[PDB]
């Protein structure tokens, strides 16, 4: 429905100012596919909402919400899984975002690489595992 | 030890080893031991820290 729309949000301003609002308002959601909603719409806002309107309104405006998905790298699994995925197409479209984004998951990357040789697990993935009350569910697939 | 390893400080390493020679007076030797397992293998990520040693 949005890949369809977005021409629309190149021109028309007042319907961005809507659509990343609903996104965001989405984002705190209850069900599950509003979260990944959100991802969708922000990882495509920032896929073909420029290669990198004026050049500096558009390189701030995916900065802004890719910090709103750092939100998102911190909720649950399936809703990360979609940034590691999504991000590889806003890389290729937007490839001046290489250098944010990179630091943006390398960061993420680190709550669970240990940076020193002669320890012998290299990776902490107890710490990928959430259990509380016997529900027991990897998030941040490694 | 741990902290001037970590860093790679001489500093720190010198008042360490001359408190455990001052303790001593084969304390020195009890403690270069303790060194051998688990410290001195690996005093940082980096095996310069036996260099720097």
């Amino acid at each position: 429905l949005l890949k369809a729309v977005q021409p629309l949000l190149k021109v028309s301003m007042s319907m961005r100012d809507c659509l990343i609002l609903v996104l965001r308002k989405a984002m705190f959601a209850n069900q599950l596919d509003a979260r990944k909603s959100a991802v969708a719409g922000f990882l495509l806002l920032l896929k073909n909402f420029k290669v990198l309107y004026n050049s500096v309104a558009n390189e701030t405006f995916c900065l802004e919400i890719m910090d709103s998905l750092r939100r998102c790298l911190s909720q649950q699994a399936d809703v990360r899984l979609m940034l590691y995925e999504g991000f590889y197409d806003v890389l290729r479209r937007n490839s001046q975002l290489a250098n944010s984004v990179m630091q943006t998951l390398l960061s993420q990357l680190k709550q669970f690489y240990e940076p020193k040789p002669d320890l012998l697990p290299p990776l902490k993935l107890e710490a990928c595992i959430l259990t509380q009350g016997d529900k027991i569910s990897l998030q941040e697939p490694l | 030890m741990a902290q001037a390893f970590e860093s790679c400080q001489l500093d720190s390493m010198v008042t360490a080893f001359l408190v455990v020679r001052q303790a001593a007076l084969l304390s020195y030797a009890d403690w270069f031991k303790a060194s051998f397992g688990s410290t001195r293998g690996y005093h940082g990520c980096s095996k310069k820290a036996l260099v720097f040693l």
